[PDB]
């Protein structure tokens, strides 16, 4: 039937390959540059990493990523066809952990919008993935994908915000279908 | 460790004297990991990963280890060789 | 469609954080202390370490820890869902048993009210477990979880009795869903 | 849903736990001294070491155990139930095998009355153990539970007889349900 | 429920340890001899080791058994049951394949009668083996089970010629029902 695609997204060189007019920049910098801070931003548009806005997320980084930004579209040529939505996508945090330790952080868009990663290693939201679904239809250009990581506030004393200094990327399995 | 660095024949007068011969001196190498430690980076092992099936690891005996990559009908192999270049 | 979260709990963490107006304590130091001697409790309240009170059971070493005093709900904000209730809980019992060996405990809480701890080793109570439970619907807040190992005072010479002094911690795995 | 339990029976444990009124003894030192000659016998009542009786089962050792006396009732209070039925027996024998040899043995119980076991480690006497039973509902309170091992006569030249002289210890991996 | 029994029969032991009356052969050694030259034979009856007879089949080695001989009635006692009969064969071929080949070889007997071999690492003959069968209910006394590989003969520069070189035994995995 369609062709089932995987793609695998890194936000730390989405972010870094931002142009130069929309203010590029390093993840592992400028995490802990707001984590130790409690308040800032990086980045511009809907490629940033800042806290949350809303009330009861004031302490909460999020990092944002544009889909039009990914260039998915690109990846194969458009006489394959151009019904090309999500199907399923999988969270990957290389952080460090401890031995009994757990990552809060809920992925969005904007109940099969949002998703919580909970261990981080090719993490998909379920208690098993059965594809017998969350963000699923939703087309590889249009919305805005964000990873929001509750208690991430130093000066606010949050529980996340040792776990966050060693985290390196945010790895996106973006598996979508072409029909 | 304790190592033996100095070894001496003295040879004492009955007058409270000492009779002496130069001493045999030893010298070992060091183990300074403090100071000498050198960061080298490894592009030589690309694709290396210990998530996939890759090892580290000698076959053909030959006492240094290999490069091996194993898919399940045949297997890879990289032999470590010698640079003809500088050292 | 929920936000469906695993969070790992430590028993030895709650009961070394309690504040000292009820009675923190070390989970190790205190197990050896009353299996050792027939009596005696720890803590206070409902996070506490005392045997069982009613007949057949004053011979059971019961470890209970209050729901609302572990604060899982602050684990995320309440602006993604005000309805936090268990999918699943399983226990480990770290460093225990050896290879052909076996515990007995019993998770209850005040035929899915209790569970059946045998290996605890990841261990929920079932012979095969099938997510298509004990536990399932349980509140975040409210309740007290308590863990019973049977045949634990050594002053009746009770076959769990030299085990339960190897006893380092107890690690609940709840499985829980936002919705 | 039941309190599901597994207990891990180890018949050398059980056969030199015996009182002294019904002749305890070792099943490493008795089962090469009953394969190296014809036939002979070991223990008492239902926990004997023995070859036999019927018509072609003369050259097969038995191992008979008794559901009584392994005391699984009080492995756990009588509050949680009285009824305490098997779900599932597997048997593990930490022997050596050849090249390519199998083990041949039979579990019965005085067609979901028997089991055979093929490879000796954590064997059900199934394919595929699907849980969707021989001995499922057998109270562990009562009855006899054996283990025969054809072709164990060293004089009558068993191909088994061999294996039995490395054969350690018999392993029963009983499930149950409490009820 | 039926007692279900796993047999793993060695063809090289099958084959030298043949009555002297029919001849017993090495089956490393045939091979390389069958192999080298044309063809020929070895052994007798239905326990042989010859090429193929029809057309298109001359080049082909056929390794021929009988399961009279193979006296898997003698593993367990008639006292259980006399329905015994096949559930599943498989077949592994410990060789030394080349980088990118492999086995090919057809399970016959004399629809569910044939079963080809792909891989020989316990290759029953299905894409995925599913017990919810070739062979199955073919008795363990009657029959003759033929492993035919073609394409085996090294002066018609057969492409299996060299692989049959590297062949030290032949291990069939034979599953069987008692009831």
């Amino acid at each position: 039937r369609a062709l089932e695609v995987e793609r695998t997204v890194s936000l730390a060189e989405v972010y870094a390959g931002l142009p130069k007019d929309n203010g590029p920049f390093s993840l592992a910098q400028e995490i802990d540059k707001l984590v130790s801070q409690g308040s800032g931003s990086a980045g511009s548009g809907n490629n940033n990493l800042a806290f949350g806005a809303g009330t009861d997320t004031k302490t909460s980084l999020q990092a944002s990523v544009s889909f039009a930004d990914l260039k998915i579209r690109e990846d194969y040529p458009a006489s394959l066809g151009k019904i090309r939505r999500i199907k399923q996508i999988s969270v990957t945090l290389p952080a460090l952990l401890g031995p009994y330790q757990d990552v809060q952080a809920i992925l969005s868009y904007g109940g099969c919008e949002a998703l919580a990663v909970s261990h981080g290693m090719n993490d998909s939201g379920q208690f098993q993935l059965d594809f017998n679904l969350p963000f699923e239809g939703i087309a590889i250009d249009q919305g805005t994908l964000t990873l929001s990581f509750p208690n991430a506030s130093m000066p606010e004393k949050g529980k996340q915000a040792t776990m966050l200094k060693t985290l390196n990327d945010i790895i996106l399995h973006i598996r979508y279908t072409i029909k | 460790v304790s190592t033996l660095v100095s070894v001496r024949r003295v040879g004492h007068e009955d007058n409270n004297t000492v009779t002496a011969l130069p001493p045999l001196e030893l010298a070992y190498q060091p183990f300074e990991p403090e100071q000498t430690a050198l960061w080298q980076s490894m592009d030589v092992l690309a694709n290396f990963n210990t998530i996939q099936r890759w090892q580290l690891l000698d076959l053909k005996g030959e006492g240094v280890p290999g490069i091996l990559y194993q898919d399940r009908n045949g297997w890879w192999y990289r032999s470590a060789q010698r640079q003809a270049g500088e050292e």
